[PDB]
RNA sequence: GGCCGCAAGGUUAAAACUCAAAUGAAUUGACGGGGG
RNA sequence: CGGCCCCCUGGACGAAGACUGACGCUCAGGUGCGAAAGCGUGGGGAGCAAACAGGAUUAGAUACCCUGGUAGUCCACGCCG
């Protein structure tokens, strides 16, 4: 029943504090992003210069969420 | 007799030290421009720098991050050094630079 | 802001804002480069 | 507040009486006193010692350790509170 979400690819160019990243996108956009529930849990590591899919939402086009590292 | 005099005339020369500075891949700027103000004060005082960047984890797999902070101290300690031993692998998980003063 | 002081500063003394705690004593563990 | 001696001087306590006759208790403002550091103007300066200088230790060591060392610590008068 909710709206859908469309997922790009990006680079993290920056590791901001806790849990917060500035991501490039394929677009060329950069976005502040956070870690998704899941990726916390289970303790997937996030570092500069990795390569992300970013949850994006209509509604704000600078915030995102990473869901998947490569 | 004595002599000692003759050896403390001969001491007012020199020993070079090596002085240890390590960096990391991330690494803020304010942070580094502390590190630079040792490093500035060490070879000014003529003594040989042995600049080290380590890697934890996953940090190995983005190896050119840490070689360009290397290049940036390089080039900022370029007109008061010379370089002695740039890196070219990551040996272990690190990676040394060795300065020397001029 | 007032008063005081050569100065350092002292004294009198708020509000916006932010948080659902902060705190005292005692209890059971664990820990100490404390002791036996 | 600590050697000994002299001079000037404040308070406390005990024993027996005599005397005054509630003259008391507390105190906003006020006034005084108030460790050490610090300040001003003159002195003094053994030892000690912020700053500072050199020697080390260290990944670094603007420290802890070592050799030195100025203000200060002392005196008079004032301030600070
Ligand atoms: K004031
Ligand atoms: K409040
Ligand atoms: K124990
Ligand atoms: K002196
Ligand atoms: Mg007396
Ligand atoms: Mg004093
Ligand atoms: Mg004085
Ligand atoms: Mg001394
Ligand atoms: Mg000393």
């Amino acid at each position: 029943a909710k709206e859908d979400n469309i997922e790009m690819q990006g680079t993290v160019l920056e590791t901001l504090p806790n849990t917060m990243f500035r991501v490039e996108l394929e677009n060329g956009h950069v976005v502040t992003a956070h870690i998704s529930g899941k990726m916390r849990k289970n303790y997937i590591r996030i570092l500069t210069g990795d390569k992300v899919t970013v949850e994006l939402t209509p509604y704000d086009l600078s915030k995102g969420r990473i869901v998947f590292r490569s | 007799e004595k002599s000692k005099s003759s050896k403390e005339q001969k001491k007012k020369q020199k020993v070079i030290q090596v002085k240890e500075i390590k960096f990391r891949p991330g690494t803020d700027e304010g942070d580094y421009q502390v590190k630079l103000r040792s490093l500035i004060r060490f070879l000014e005082e003529g003594d040989k720098a042995k600049i080290t960047l380590r890697f934890r984890g996953r940090e190995m797999a983005h190896q050119q991050i840490g070689m360009e902070v290397l290049n940036r101290v390089k080039d900022d300690l370029q007109e008061l050094a010379v370089v002695e031993s740039f890196p070219t692998k990551i040996e272990g998980r690190q990676m040394i630079m060795v300065l020397a003063p001029k």
